[PDB]
């Protein structure tokens, strides 16, 4: 999953 | 404290000490050959093997090579294959393997290592926790939840396990359930609980349940250096960038891009409407749990600076228009997308992941009333053919209470004060 609009993922990178 | 020498290694402690000393002196060049010599002489010595692995590690730092580090990763496992390996040394060698495997992005491989560590040390809670992280880094929230559940059954007070359990719960939209775990977990003060992520999500979960203590945690999170400010709570940041909720075109320097969007806004609209009519499947619902209610879908042309070829076949002129502007098409921490929101929609207050982008909104179809967007302490409305610019790393909130749909065009640009080099190197989001 990707963080597009928010910060939902444990890591975005 | 940690005993690393087995029966045999104790009989060669001198040579082993001799070699290690060279490594500590920074002379990582001849320390390798030294441990390589001991490995050749004592091919079953764990400490000699671990020595070799550690020097290879440092050499990977000096040289900045992935192959030599990849080599060290194997040497670290080699240690575990040898006989009569002391527990402390066994744990150390495999932990560092995982660490570096995660550094290289071998998350799948780092998992098997962590599973092995938990199998070898079934009583070590901290390893179960690290295993949990292993699952989280591959997006396996289901298995991560099991792990932290397994941990809390035995250790209800482990704060690390609590924040992470709370994090998983909130990501599952178990908002109320998540709060005590996130809160108690941070308050525990255990190592690894002072993370911006848990501050960020505790406060958001609090906001959603109408708990006015939310900004008390945003404030604390800011005081501990996680948030640039209480309003701006992005976590992937380049410190120093001009921070303000609302920007004017002139302020961004991207005046040509704005002109182009506003001059050609009708073809942008029409191609979006055409997709709505004849290809509504290209519009995907927002899938980040940012909605309290309503319908919100997005049709994406660019993400992570990569063009979606099939999508652009639905908006060919629009994509052709934007190819002229690398400040947006090359923004690897932003998107270009149509965004449609229907009446009865409310988007929770939220923040984007990075301060490295500014967000442009071109009004395409804006009902006369009902649609508004708050960024920080100021609310604004869209106009058809007009560009709004805001920094979505600041808290912002959206409403749609019109009597028909609202369509906009979203264009992300690199933060203007980012140097060309920064724009080249920053990992994508
Ligand atoms: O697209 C919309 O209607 C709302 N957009 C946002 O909240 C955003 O761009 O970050
Ligand atoms: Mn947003």
């Amino acid at each position: 999953g990707k963080c597009k609009d928010g910060l939902g993922e444990y890591t975005c990178t | 404290k940690p005993k690393l020498l087995n029966k045999f290694d104790k009989t060669i402690k001198a040579e082993l000490d001799a070699a290690e000393k060279l490594r500590k002196r920074g002379k990582i060049e001849e320390a390798v050959n030294a441990f390589k010599e001991l490995v050749r002489k004592y091919p079953q010595s764990p400490r000699a093997r671990y020595g070799k692995a550690q020097c290879e590690d440092d050499l990977a730092e000096k040289r900045r090579s992935n192959e030599v580090l990849r080599g060290a990763i194997e040497t670290y496992q080699e240690v575990a294959s040898l006989p009569d390996v002391p527990a402390d040394l066994l744990k150390l060698s495999l932990k560092r393997r995982s660490d570096r495997q995660q550094f290289l992005g071998h998350m799948r491989g780092s998992l098997l290592t962590l599973q092995r560590l938990v199998q070898l040390f079934p009583n070590d809670t901290s390893l179960k926790n690290d295993l949990g992280v292993g699952y989280l880094l591959i997006g396996d929230n289901d298995n991560a939840k099991k792990v932290y559940e397994e941990v809390l059954s035995v250790t209800p007070n482990d704060g690390f396990a609590k924040v992470h359990y709370g994090f998983i719960l909130k990501a599952q939209n178990k908002i109320a359930e998540s709060i005590p775990y996130l809160k108690e977990g941070i308050e525990s003060g255990d190592p690894g609980t002072d993370d911006g992520r848990f501050y960020f999500h505790l406060g958001d979960a609090m906001q959603r349940v109408g708990n006015k203590e939310a900004y008390k945690w945003y404030e604390l999170g800011h005081k501990r250096g996680h948030f640039a400010s209480v309003w701006q709570r992005s976590l992937y940041n380049v410190n120093g960038l001009k921070a303000q909720p609302w920007w004017t075109p002139k302020e961004t320097g991207y005046t040509e891009l704005v002109k182009s969007l506003e001059r050609n806004w009708k073809l942008i609209r029409d191609e979006g409407l055409a997709v709505m009519d004849k290809a509504k499947g290209l519009f995907l619902p927002e899938d980040e749990n940012l909605r309290e209610k309503g319908d919100w879908s997005q049709f994406t042309l660019w993400q992570q600076g990569r063009r979606n070829e099939n999508a652009c076949k639905g908006a060919p002129k629009t994509c052709t228009l934007l190819e002229k502007f690398p400040e947006t098409t090359g923004c690897r921490r932003g998107q270009i997308k149509y965004s449609i929101m229907h009446p009865g929609t409310h988007v929770w207050p939220h923040t984007g992941p990075t301060n490295c982008r500014l967000r442009m909104h071109l009004g395409l179809v804006i009902p006369k009333e009902g649609c508004k967007i708050r960024c920080a302490n100021e609310t604004k409305t869209w106009e058809e053919g007009k560009v709004l610019i805001f920094d979505d790393s600041f808290e912002h909130e959206v409403w749609q209470d019109a009597s028909s749909f609202r369509l906009i065009f979203i264009v992300d640009v690199w933060h203007p004060e980012l140097t060309p080099q920064q724009r080249r190197s920053l990992p994508a989001i």
